[PDB]
């Protein structure tokens, strides 16, 4: 009952029989999720559009990913991810920033209990694809506390409007690292042109930032 | 001499008093966020982070400068009787000259009457306002600042909004700031929400305003409350300093009073509410009997 469901895409597809000559059918795409990070995607093929919904609801839950949640609110960190032929970049976005991301996307987020994400769909945007590959990124996501016991140190996190207050959000479990860590003069991180882009303010697409309903 | 507000001891003082809880200091703000970023830090380069922090926090308390009020500007540079009638309305004339100091800047007001005199405080600051705007001011007083609004900004305990917003629009030596100032240090005493200027720069204001009133009481049955003895020993030694001909100062002279001592001279001299303070300080002296051994 904490559970909800969604319907991601309903399609009718149709096969080549001889005894019945073109056989219809109809496939599902079903996400659900109790808004607290479980949440799972399913697919029902059913000749009777209810039954393919209560099929693929009901296997779902079966299949239920746990998305770690920042604050409860957010992603842990930007996700660049590219599944199949379809690229999903996902950036981490503060309290109050509002869902702006593809309506699927919004629709999973919403399932899972995330609410501030920013997320771009380039490539082939199959539905089915755009879903496993979110999901696959957002499991895949690193948090703060593996970042520390990872690499055994404190992860500091800094905020403007606390000014150069550090807030220790993560810190080892075991043994502190003493190692300064390496002061690397350039970062060796593979940038994207979209977001140098929007940050010189070079990208004028008339598009973007759009005012739009509450996500 | 008396000291002064600005002296080096006196800044020691209330510095020490005020705090510095880095929390309060730093609390978030409601503004347009941006994503924040993460450093990996190892405690020496955490701790290096915070003193950091700790020496922008010192910075950002630091205590605005008490003024006396400003002499009302009154001056007349010439009287042109010629002029008299030919305009209903006054000329504002104001130095717009970039590198002058704002309280250097020669405004003057040639009336109806023919009289070119200066500009009053009032019209100083409104055409500053005007001509060089200042963030976070208006040239119009804002209504925030009638009583009717101070009232219920005190019943919200936003007395920091109250003297932020004071600062932003009064000069530190105008009648207006003054007063605001004043009537939100009397509500704070009357409430006794002292804790709420801590670790904020306008405590050492109000510190200093309690003192030169000499109603220091509630301050000192607050921090006795919160177990700040030290600070309470120094606000009770800067009365003592900034009264020297006070009886209790006598008093203090006369013993070894170096601790607690004081305290207890001062709740038995020059003390409205000294017998409450005394009892205050009993209190403490037998929680601490209680716990401390």
């Amino acid at each position: 009952e904490d559970f909800d469901t969604r319907i991601l895409e309903v399609r009718n597809v149709f096969t080549m029989t001889a005894k019945e000559g073109r056989k219809k059918s109809i496939r599902v795409l079903v996400a659900v999720g109790n808004g607290k990070g479980a949440a799972g995607f399913s697919i029902g093929k059913a000749t009777d559009r209810m039954d393919a919904f209560r099929k693929a609801k009901n296997r779902a839950v079966h299949h239920l990913h746990y998305i770690e949640r920042y604050e409860d609110h957010t992603i842990f960190h930007d996700i660049s991810l590219r599944f199949k032929r379809t690229h999903i970049k996902m950036k981490k976005q503060p309290k109050g920033y509002g869902l702006r991301c593809h309506r699927a996307i919004i629709t999973i987020c919403r399932l899972i209990g995330i609410k501030d994400m920013y997320a771009k769909v380039s490539g082939s945007i199959n539905m089915l694809s755009l879903t496993q590959g979110l999901f696959r990124g957002l499991s895949r996501q690193e948090t703060h506390q593996q970042l520390a016991d990872k690499k055994g140190l404190h992860v500091v996190e800094i905020r403007e409007e606390c000014g150069p207050l550090p807030i220790v959000v993560a810190s080892p479990r075991g043994p502190l690292r003493k190692d300064p860590e390496p002061e690397d003069e350039v970062p060796d991180v593979k940038l994207d042109w979209e977001d140098v882009k929007t940050a010189q303010g070079m990208k004028r697409s008339v598009w973007s930032n759009l005012k739009r309903a509450a996500t | 001499k008396k000291p002064t507000f600005m002296d080096e001891e006196v800044q020691s003082i209330l510095t020490k008093m005020t705090g510095l809880n880095l929390q309060k200091t730093f609390k978030p703000a409601i503004q347009e966020l941006k994503p924040p970023t993460y450093k990996l830090m190892t405690q020496a380069q955490l701790e290096e982070a915070t003193r950091q922090a700790v020496e922008a926090a010192k910075v950002r308390l630091k205590m605005p400068p008490v003024l006396e009020e400003r002499v009302p500007i009154n001056d007349v540079l010439a009287e042109d009787k010629i002029l008299e009638g030919t305009e209903t309305t006054k000329y504002v004339f104001t130095d717009i000259s970039y590198s002058i100091p704002h309280r250097e800047r020669f405004i003057v007001v040639r009336e109806p009457s023919g009289t070119l005199r200066k500009a009053s405080w009032e019209e100083r600051d409104r055409m500053i306002q005007v001509y060089f705007p200042k963030e976070g001011r208006k040239i119009l007083t804002p209504i925030i600042f009638k009583e009717e609004n101070l009232r219920t900004m005190y019943s919200q305990d936003r007395h920091v909004d109250v003297l932020n917003l004071c600062f932003a629009q009064f000069e530190p030596d105008s009648t207006e700031y003054i007063k605001v100032h004043h009537k939100t240090y009397e509500d704070i005493d009357k409430r006794g929400k002292y804790d709420l200027l801590r670790s904020t720069r306008y405590f050492g204001g109000m510190v200093w305003y309690f003192v030169n009133n000499k109603k220091i009481d509630g301050l000192l049955i607050d921090q006795i409350q919160r177990d700040l003895i030290d600070d309470a020993t120094n606000l009770v030694q800067l009365y003592h300093v900034l009264h020297p001909d006070g009886q209790s100062a006598q008093g203090a002279k006369d013993q070894a009073a170096e601790g607690i001592n004081l305290i207890k001279v001062f709740a038995k001299t020059e003390a409205q509410k000294g017998a409450y303070i005394e009892l205050t300080l009993q209190t403490y002296q037998e929680a601490l009997s209680r716990h401390s051994a």
